[PDB]
C-alpha cells in the first residue's frame, strides 16, 4: 500500500497542510486496513515501515518527528484499560482529526501570535516556512505598515520563488546578499526564523546559512525569533558546532580537478546555540525558555 | 565526649565560613561506635582517589554493614538510641569531610525507611527485607543509570577522535576504557592533572592498563595543546537549583578555552544528584581543606624536600588558602547525559519535583 | 681543578653489532642522521677538556679524514686532535699499556669507554671528585650511574647488581646475570670481606651503566703493574674491593635524573627516541652543532631541518624526524618512525615505531615496523617487515620480499643469512 | 659566511654560543650585557678602511648570532639598536662628503626617488647609552606605575619570573596609605618554585599574598581588578614573549571577565621582528621533570613547555621607561631605536 | 519602594555580621522622595547608606558585588516591569561588566501574559515634575517615563516564598499555578 507512494502523491500542490501531517494521515491509512486490535503483528510492522522510510529519505527530516509522535499518541491511547474495539476505532479517527488540527492551529498562530511585527518593525527573514507565511499574509489585511527584508536563498534559487509570493500582496520588498550580511543590521528591527526542526540541545537544525546570522544578532542584541507550527522536537541532538544527521556530506575537501566540476557541496544545513532563541513562537501558548525540552520530557516519561 | 579546638596555620582573611580543621590522630571518645563508620571517615579524610561517584556507594555498603551487624536490644524497640546513634556518626562525618549532596540523599532515603516500618517488628524478619530492598534500590537507580549513559555515549561517538579530558570520574574512566576496548575506534586521549589531589595521574594509569595512546598535560600548559583536535569532556559533582555546574576544582577555565577555541564541551550526570538547596558562587559552601594539600615539590606525592618552603604558623603575614570545588558557567557546557539520555542542564530541577 | 686531558676508548665495541661494523669505523656512523662522536665531544666539551684524544684502531685513515674535517681541527678549539695509532685488536688492558708506553698521562686524567651523550651538569661531579680524593691519599676513579626505570626488563647483558653505600658511596660487589633472558642461574653472592666494617649494607640492581671514568695517577700505573686485567667492570672493580692494593678508596656517584651510555641496537632505538623527546634535560639537535645543518623545531615532538619536504594529507601520530633534501609523497601513515637525510618516500606507506638512516628509499606501498635501514640500502616496492630486523650497508631490497622478525642482515661486500647483491633471501641471490 | 676571518682578530663569538647553548647565560638583560661587551670588543679591534663593507660584516655577525640562538631576543635588539645609531652618523656624514627635505622625522617618498671620518667614537657612544639605558627600566616606569592601583582594590599576578614586574609591585606597596590585595596563580612545571620565591617576598614585605593553584582562579574572578604580564620579548604587533608558564590561560579569563590587562618591560626587551609564528620562536621544557620511571614512560609521552606567547589583542597598555605605550602604537617606538634597512640581515 | 523589599534587607541587617554596603539612586522623576524615606529606613536600623545619581553608574558597576530588585511585574521569557526610573540601563552595564542580579519576587505578582514589544507595555510618565512654565514646550520635546521594562539577558535569580529560579524557566513556576486557557479572555 505504501506511505512513500502517498507521500509522491503530494508536491506540485500542497502549500497548505502541515508536511509532518500529511505523513501521519499515510501512516493511519497504511495501519487501519491490516487489523490494529492486535499490537503483536501491527506495531512492529509499523517501525520497520518507518525504518524503511528513513532508509528511503533523499534529504527530508521531519518524517522521523513525525512518526515518533505517532507513536507516542498509539501509545498514550490504550491506557483506559477499557477495551481493544473502541479504543480502535478512536486511534482510527485521530489520524484525519490530526490533518484537521493543523489549519486550526495555524489559524490560532496567525490571530494570536502575531502582534510580533507592528511599528513597522521591518523583518529579516530566513528559511521558509509555510506558518510564517501565513502570519504575514494574515497581517497584510490589517495593514499595519510591515515591511520585508530577504536575505537571498540558494540552495537552487528558492529565493525567487519566496519573493514571488510576497508579490501577490504587493509588499515593498529588497533582495539581500548573505556576505553583506555584516554590513545591513541597522534600520531592519528584528531576525525572524523559518526551519527544519528544533532540537533536544534546544537550537535549531536549518538550511544554507543560519549560524552566521545568529552570531550576527548576538553581536547586535537585536533578538533572533523562530517561528512554527508546533511538531518539530525530534529525538537529536547536536552536541558539537559542525554536526548533525546530515544528508549530504559536512564540507568535503574535493581533490585536484580540472573544469569547474565537484564544488557546489556548499553547507545546505546549519545549526545555531541554545541561548539564541528570544522567543519561539508554536501553537501550544506562546513558550520557549526551556519548553522543547520539557515537552520531550514530558513525551519519554525523562 | 569528643574534642574540639587546637587548629593548623593561619586563618586568612576572606572565604571564612566552611568546616575546614580536628580528629586526625585519634585521642579518647564515646563508648559504643561501632569502628567501621571511623575506620570510613579515616579514610575519606586520606584520600586521594575518590571523586563524587564512589563516595556514596560506599556510604551505603557501610549502612549495610550496619544494617547486618545491628542487633536489637532487650529493653527498647529497634529505633530509640538508633536515631542518635546516627546522629552521632553525622557528626563525625562533618568533623572529618562534608556531607555531599549524595550523602544528603542517602540520609534522606534511610530517614524515609525508618519512617516506612514503625516500631512493632522483631529482628531477623524486617532487616532480612531491608537489606534487600536497598540492595535492589542500589542496583537500579545507580549501576543501570551508569550503563545506560555508557550506552548513550557510544553513539555519541561518530567518525574519527581526539580528546582531552579531566577528572577521577569513575563513569569517564568506564566511558574511556569502554571506547579502548569494546568499540575499537580510533579514540585518542589527552589528560589534564591537578594539584589539590592526584585524579589525572590515577586516570593516565588506568589508560596504561589497557595501553591507550595517551598525551599527558596540566592546567596551564594548553595554549600549545591545540597546535584535528575536537572533543571535551568533564565530570560533575552535583547541580542545584540553578542548573549551574557546582563541582569539583579545574574545569570551569578548561571549559572557557574549549569555549574560546570553537569546539564545545560535553559534561556527564546522575539521575539523584540534583539539589534543592540554592547558591550562585563558590564561597556559599565549598569543599575547604588544609593547607597541606600545598606543600609537596613537584614531581610526586612522597618525596619530602628541605628546598625553599616549608613553614606556615611562624610566616608572620602569609595567606595560603586553596579551593576543592568550584561553580562552572552555566550556559558553557553544551550537553549533559543523565537518565533520560539528553538534554540542556536549563533543565535544572525538571527531575526534582519528579523526584 | 682545571687543565684536564681527554682520552676516549673508540674502534672498542665492533661486532657486539653484530651485522654492522665491517667497512668503515664504530663511531663514524649517523646516530640521529648526523654522526655519534660529535654528541660525544660536546659533552666532553661541556665538562671540561683541554686535549682531545682517541684510540682509532678499526679503520684509522677515515678517522684521520673525518678530524681533518672536523672542527676541532683549526687553531679555535680550546681542544687539538691527535689520534693513537696502535696495531690492530688489543683488549683494554694493552691499550691502557700502550698509553703509558708514550706517557701525556697528568693528574685526574679523563677516560670514556664508548660513546655517550648526557645531561648531568659535571662541574659538581668533579668537585665532588676533588674533595673526595683531598680526603684520603689512596683515592683512585669515578663511576657514574643513575636511578632507573622503576623495576628492571629490558636489562639482560649489563644488569650489574649493585650493593651500594649511603655514608661513602662506596661499591661492595659486582655480578653478571643472563636471568631475564637465560633462566639458568636465577642466583645472588655476597662477599664478606667489607662486612663488618661498613654497616649501612644496600641491596640493589636497579641502576644504570654510563662507562665514564675520572681516574687518578694510579690508574695506568696499577693497569701497567697488573697484567691480569684486560678488563675494567668484571675483574677490575672486584680486584680493588679484594683489596689487590690495600687500602684504597673509589667513587659510585648516584643521579635522580638519566644516564645511559651506548651499548646495543634496541638500547640504542631507546636512546634515540629519549633524545628526541625531552628526557635529557637540554639535548637538542634544532640547537644545531655540526653548522651545516639547519634543523628546526616544531610541535607535538616534529623535527624538521631546512630543506624538508612532506606532501599534504599524511596523518601522523605521535613524535616524527625528517633530514633535509627528503621528499615524500601522499597517503601516508607514520608513528614515532625518523627518516633521514635526503630520503626518498614514493606513495602509500604504513609505519610504526621504526628507524630509517642516511639516504634511504621507501618503496611504494611497503610496511616498516621497529626495524632499521641502514646508509645506501634501499626499500623497494612492497616489502613486509616486522620487530627489529637489521638491514647493514648497501642490502638491495628489491621486488617483492616478506622477512620475518629479527632477521638480521650482513654489511660488508658472511655467516649471517640475508646478503648485498640483489633480493634478500628468500630466493637464493649473492656472492 | 664563516668564523673565518674571526681567529685571532676576535675569540669570544665560540664562548658565547657556548654559553646560549647550554643555558650557562641566565636572563634577558644578562644575554643584552654580553652582547654589548661583545659589540666592544669588535669595536676597539676590527680592522675598516670602508664603511658599507664594515656595515655589511656587522649585519653578518648578527645573522650569524641569530643562527647560533633565537629565543634570545635582547642580543639581537641591541645589536640592532646599535646599528642603527651607526647608520644615523653615516647618513650625516655622507651629506657633508657630497658637499634635504622631510615633512616629519622619516620618510615613505625618501625611498622611491633616487638619493675618512669619526664615526668610530659615536658607534663606541652608542654602546654606553645602550648599557645605560639597560641600567634602569624600573627608574623610568614608577611614575606612570604608582598611579593606576588604588585602595581596596584586587591585583592578579601571573609570571613572577621577570625581574622587573617585582620591583614595580614592591614600589606600588612601598606607600603607607595605599592598600590591595594580591592573589598569585602557581605555574606548575615551569614557575612553581619563582612563584613561591615571590609570595614569600610578599609576606616579608610586609602585605596581604593570596596563593592560589592554578585550577582556582574562576572561583575568585568576580572580586578581580587587574592583570600583570611578566613578558620576556616584545615585537611588531604590539604582543609579547613572557617568562614561561601559566600566564595565556589567565589572561584569556581575563579578557573574557573584561578586568583589565598590563604589560610592563621594557624597550630593550622590544624587538624588529614579527612573531609570524609561535612555534619558531616560543620553545619547550623537560617531560622528564612532570614524571618518573623510563621503560612505561616511552608510552608516556607528555607534553610541556616555557615560554608563553599571547596574542596582541588581550594587553592594552604598554607602560615603559620612556613612558605609557599602546599596542596599536609600539611600532612606532622600535622604529625609533632601529632602522628601516637593519630589520632584514 | 516596597515594604517587602524593606523588609527582607533588615533581616539581613540584623545579622549585622554580614557585611554590606548599600548604593541608592534617587530615581529622577518620582523615585525620589520613596528613595529617600528608603535611605532614612536604613539609617533608622544602622545601615550603611549611599545616595546615586543615576548617570553615575558606570563609574560605581566594575566596584558592584551584588544587585537586588523590589519588581511590580514578573513575565514570560525572564523579564520584568520594576516600579519606576533606571533599570534598563543599569541592566545593559551590570551585563557589561557582567554582575549578579538578584530579584525579590512573588507568583501571585508574575504575570503569565507574554511582552512582545516596546511599544506598548512600558508606560510613560508625566512633564508637569521636569520644567515649570509652557510657553519653551512650544518647540521643544520632553521625553519621559515611569515604569520601565527589562529583557531577560541580564537579571539571573528570583528570590520567592518557593525559591530562587532561572528568568529562562520561571514560565513552569507560572503554569504550576496558571493556564493557557485562562490568558485572552
Amino acid at each position: 500500500f505504501n506511505i512513500t507512494e502517498t507521500y509522491l502523491r503530494f508536491l506540485e500542490e500542497d502549500t497548505e497542510m502541515t508536511m509532518p501531517i500529511a505523513a501521519i494521515e499515510a501512516l493511519v491509512t497504511l495501519l487501519r486496513i491490516k487489523t490494529p486490535e492486535t499490537a503483536a503483528e501491527m506495531i512492529n510492522t509499523i517501525k520497520s515501515s518507518t525504518e524503511e522510510l528513513i532508509k528511503s529519505i533523499p534529504n527530508s527530516v521531519s518524517l522521523r518527528a513525525g512518526c515518533d509522535i505517532f507513536m507516542r499518541f498509539v501509545l498514550r491511547n490504550l491506557h483506559l484499560y477499557g477495551d481493544w474495539e473502541n479504543c480502535k476505532q478512536h486511534l482510527i479517527e485521530n489520524g484525519q482529526l490530526f490533518v484537521s488540527r493543523a489549519k486550526k492551529s495555524r489559524n490560532k498562530i496567525a490571530e494570536i501570535g502575531v502582534d510580533f511585527i507592528a511599528d513597522d518593525d521591518i523583518i529579516l527573514v530566513h528559511g521558509y516556512s509555510r506558518a510564517v507565511f501565513s502570519l504575514l499574509n494574515h497581517a497584510a489585511n490589517k495593514f499595519i505598515r510591515f515591511r520585508c527584508v530577504v536575505t537571498e536563498s540558494r540552495p537552487s534559487k528558492q529565493g525567487n520563488q519566496l519573493y514571488t509570493l510576497l508579490e501577490q500582496k504587493g509588499i515593498p520588498v529588497t533582495l539581500i546578499v548573505d556576505s553583506a550580511v555584516g554590513a545591513v543590521i541597522d534600520k531592519v528591527d528584528k531576525v525572524f526564523v523559518g526551519a527544519e526542526g528544533v532540537a533536544e540541545s534546544g537550537g535549531i537544525i536549518n538550511l544554507v546559512g543560519t549560524y552566521s546570522v545568529g552570531v550576527l544578532a548576538h553581536n547586535a542584541r537585536k533578538p533572533f525569533y523562530v517561528v512554527t507550527e508546533s511538531h518539530k522536537f525530534v529525538r537529536m541532538f547536536p552536541l558539537s558546532s559542525d554536526d548533525l544527521p546530515m544528508a549530504g556530506p559536512p564540507l568535503d575537501f574535493t581533490r585536484r580537478t580540472d573544469d569547474l566540476e565537484d564544488a557546489l557541496r556548499g553547507p545546505t544545513i546549519d545549526y545555531t546555540a541554545q541561548e539564541y532563541i528570544t522567543a519561539l513562537i508554536t501553537d501550544l501558548g506562546v513558550l520557549t525558555p526551556s519548553a522543547v525540552s520539557e515537552e520531550l520530557i514530558k513525551m519519554w516519561y525523562d | 565526649p569528643g574534642i574540639s579546638s587546637v587548629i593548623p596555620t593561619v586563618l586568612e582573611q576572606s572565604f571564612d565560613n566552611s568546616s575546614l580543621i580536628s580528629v586526625k590522630e585519634l585521642l579518647l571518645n564515646k563508648d559504643l561506635i561501632h569502628p567501621s563508620i571511623l575506620l570510613l571517615t579515616s579514610h575519606l579524610a586520606h584520600y586521594k582517589i575518590v571523586g563524587s561517584i564512589p563516595r556514596c556507594i560506599a556510604m551505603l555498603e557501610v549502612f549495610q554493614i550496619v544494617i547486618k551487624d545491628y542487633q536489637t536490644p532487650k529493653g527498647t524497640t529497634l529505633s530509640r538510641n538508633l536515631t542518635s546513634y546516627l546522629s552521632h556518626q553525622i557528626d563525625l562525618l562533618k568533623k572529618a569531610r562534608p556531607l555531599s549532596v549524595t550523602m544528603g540523599n542517602a540520609i534522606r532515603w534511610l530517614k524515609q525507611e525508618i519512617s516506612l516500618i514503625d516500631p512493632s517488628t522483631p529482628d531477623k524478619a524486617a532487616k532480612k527485607d531491608l537489606c534487600e530492598k536497598i540492595g535492589q534500590f542500589a542496583k537500579e537507580k545507580i549501576e543501570l543509570a551508569d550503563q545506560l549513559i555508557i550506552d548513550n555515549a557510544s553513539t555519541q561517538i561518530e567518525e574519527s577522535t581526539t580528546i582531552v579530558t579531566y577528572g577521577s570520574s569513575k563513569v569517564l574512566t568506564e566511558l574511556l576504557l569502554h571506547n579502548a576496548i569494546s568499540l575499537k575506534k580510533n579514540i585518542k586521549v589527552i589528560v589534564v592533572d591537578s594539584r589539590p589531589l592526584f585524579e589525572g595521574r590515577k586516570m593516565a594509569e588506568t589508560l596504561r592498563n589497557a595501553g591507550v595512546n595517551v598525551m599527558y598535560a596540566l592546567i596551564t600548559s594548553l595554549d600549545t595543546i591545540f597546535n584535528d583536535v575536537d572533543y571535551v569532556f568533564l565530570g560533575a559533582h552535583s547541580i542545584l537549583s540553578n542548573g549551574f555546574l557546582y563541582s569539583r576544582a579545574g574545569t570551569a577555565m578548561l571549559a572557557m578555552s574549549a569555549k574560546r577555541r570553537n569546539i564545545p564541551v560535553l559534561v556527564c550526570c546522575e539521575s539523584l544528584k540534583f539539589s534543592q538547596r540554592v547558591q550562585l558562587d563558590s564561597v556559599t559552601f565549598n569543599e575547604l581543606a588544609d593547607p597541606n594539600d600545598l606543600v609537596n615539590i613537584d614531581y610526586e606525592n612522597p618525596v619530602e624536600r628541605r628546598g625553599n618552603k616549608g613553614a606556615l604558623l611562624n610566616q608572620f603575614i602569609k595567606e595560603r588558602k586553596f579551593e576543592k570545588k568550584k561553580l562552572a558557567m552555566e550556559n558553557k557546557p553544551k550537553g549533559n547525559k543523565i537518565g533520560g539520555k539528553k538534554g540542556s542542564e536549563g533543565e535544572s530541577k525538571d527531575a526534582s519535583n519528579e523526584e | 681543578e682545571d687543565r684536564l686531558q681527554a682520552v676516549v676508548l673508540t674502534d672498542s665495541y665492533e661486532t657486539r653489532f653484530m651485522p654492522l661494523t665491517a667497512v668503515k669505523p664504530r663511531c663514524l656512523l649517523p646516530l640521529a642522521n648526523v654522526p655519534l662522536i660529535e654528541y660525544t665531544l660536546e659533552f666532553l666539551a661541556k665538562a671540561g677538556v683541554h686535549e682531545v684524544f682517541l684510540i682509532c684502531s678499526s679503520h684509522a685513515n677515515q678517522i684521520n679524514d673525518y678530524i681533518e674535517n672536523s672542527k676541532w681541527n683549526l687553531p679555535w678549539s680550546p681542544f687539538k686532535i691527535t689520534t693513537i695509532m696502535s696495531p690492530e685488536a688489543r683488549c683494554t688492558g694493552d691499550v691502557m699499556r700502550d698509553l703509558d708506553n708514550r706517557g701525556i698521562i697528568t693528574g685526574d686524567f679523563i677516560l670514556v669507554s664508548g660513546d655517550v651523550l648526557t645531561n648531568i651538569d659535571f662541574s659538581k661531579m668533579l668537585e665532588f671528585h676533588k674533595k673526595m680524593h683531598l680526603q684520603d691519599k689512596d683515592h683512585i676513579s669515578t663511576m657514574c650511574l643513575s636511578k632507573a626505570s622503576t623495576y628492571p626488563k629490558t636489562r639482560t647483558i649489563e644488569p650489574a647488581a649493585f650493593v651500594l653505600d649511603k655514608s661513602t658511596s662506596r661499591c661492595i660487589y659486582y655480578q653478571d646475570l643472563p636471568l631475564p633472558s637465560s633462566r639458568e642461574k636465577t642466583s645472588i653472592q655476597i662477599d664478606p670481606e667489607l662486612l663488618d666494617n661498613v654497616d649501612e649494607f644496600v641491596i640493589r640492581n636497579d641502576l644504570i651503566d654510563c662507562r665514564i671514568d675520572i681516574c687518578t695517577s694510579h690508574v695506568p700505573l696499577i693497569f701497567q703493574e697488573n697484567f691480569d686485567y684486560q678488563s675494567l667492570r668484571t675483574d677490575f672493580v672486584k680486584g680493588v674491593i679484594s683489596s689487590d692494593i690495600l687500602g684504597k678508596h673509589i667513587y659510585a656517584y648516584l643521579t635522580d635524573e638519566y644516564a645511559v651510555r651506548v651499548e646495543s641496537w634496541q638500547t640504542y632505538d631507546t636512546i634515540s627516541q629519549d633524545f628526541l623527546g625531552r628526557w635529557c634535560y637540554p639535548l637538542v639537535l634544532d640547537s644545531n652543532i655540526q653548522d651545516d645543518q639547519t634543523y628546526s623545531y616544531e610541535s607535538r615532538h616534529i623535527y624538521k631541518e631546512k630543506d624538508v619536504v612532506l606532501a599534504q594529507s599524511c596523518k601522523i601520530g605521535k613524535c616524527t624526524a625528517i633530514g633535509s633534501g627528503t621528499k615524500i609523497g601522499e597517503g601516508t601513515k607514520i608513528e614515532n618512525s625518523v627518516i633521514g637525510r635526503n630520503c626518498q618516500i614514493g606513495e602509500n606507506i604504513r609505519i610504526k615505531n621504526s628507524f630509517i638512516w642516511d639516504d634511504c628509499i621507501i618503496g611504494n606501498n611497503s610496511i616498516i615496523d621497529h626495524s632499521l635501514i641502514a646508509s645506501n640500502a634501499t626499500l623497494g616496492s612492497n616489502v613486509r617487515l616486522n620487530d627489529g630486523c637489521i638491514i647493514g650497508f648497501n642490502v638491495k631490497i628489491d621486488d617483492n620480499m616478506d622477512l620475518d622478525r629479527n632477521t638480521k642482515i650482513s654489511a660488508s661486500p658472511q655467516d649471517l643469512d640475508d646478503q648485498t647483491l640483489a633480493v634478500s633471501i628468500v630466493g637464493d641471490k649473492g656472492v | 659566511h664563516p668564523n673565518a676571518a674571526t681567529s685571532d682578530v676576535n675569540v669570544t663569538i665560540d664562548t658565547f654560543v657556548a654559553k646560549l647553548k647550554r643555558r650557562q647565560v641566565q636572563g634577558s638583560y644578562a644575554i643584552a650585557l654580553e652582547t654589548l661587551q661583545l659589540l666592544m670588543r669588535f669595536i676597539s679591534a676590527a680592522r675598516w678602511n670602508h664603511v658599507n663593507d664594515l656595515i655589511e660584516q656587522i649585519r653578518d655577525l648578527g645573522n650569524s648570532l641569530e643562527k647560533a640562538h633565537p629565543t634570545a631576543f635582547s642580543c639581537g635588539n641591541v645589536i640592532r639598536r646599535i646599528l642603527a645609531v651607526l647608520r644615523d652618523e653615516v647618513e650625516e656624514d655622507t651629506m657633508s662628503t657630497t658637499v634635504v627635505a622631510e615633512p616629519l622625522i622619516s620618510s615613505m617618498f625618501n625611498l622611491l626617488q633616487k638619493p675618512k671620518t669619526d664615526y668610530r667614537q659615536v658607534a663606541i657612544q652608542g654602546i654606553k647609552d645602550l648599557i645605560d639605558e639597560i641600567k634602569n627600566i624600573d627608574e623610568g616606569i614608577q611614575q606612570i606605575a604608582i598611579d593606576l592601583i588604588h585602595d581596596h582594590e584586587i591585583l592578579l599576578t601571573p609570571t613572577p619570573d621577570s625581574k622587573t614586574v617585582l620591583k614595580f609591585l614592591i614600589t606600588a606597596r612601598e606607600r603607607s596609605n595605599r592598600t590591595f590585595t594580591v592573589l598569585v596563580t602557581e605555574g606548575f612545571p615551569n614557575n612553581t618554585k619563582n612563584a613561591h620565591e615571590f609570595a614569600k617576598k610578599l609576606a616579608q614585605h610586609n602585605i596581604e599574598t593570596l596563593v592560589v593553584p592554578d585550577s582556582a582562579v574562576f572561583a575568585l574572578m568576580s572580586r578581580v581588578g587587574k592583570v600583570i604580564i611578566g613578558t620576556k620579548a616584545v615585537f611588531v604587533n604590539g604582543g609579547t614573549i613572557s617568562s614561561n608558564s601559566g600566564v595565556s590561560s589567565v589572561c584569556e579569563c581575563a579578557r573574557e571577565f573584561r578586568t583589565p590587562v598590563f604589560a610592563v618591560a621594557g624597550l630593550y626587551k622590544l624587538s624588529p621582528l614579527y612573531p609570524f609564528d609561535v612555534e619558531k620562536f616560543v620553545e619547550f621544557g623537560g617531560s622528564q621533570r612532570i614524571l618518573p620511571r623510563m621503560d612505561p614512560r616511552k608510552r608516556l609521552d607528555t607534553v610541556n613547555q616555557i615560554t608563553d606567547y599571547v596574542p596582541p589583542e588581550n594587553i592594552d597598555i604598554y607602560i615603559t621607561n620612556v613612558g605609557g605605550f599602546n599596542p596599536s602604537f609600539i611600532y612606532r617606538i622600535a622604529w625609533d631605536n632601529y632602522k628601516q634597512i637593519d630589520v632584514h640581515l
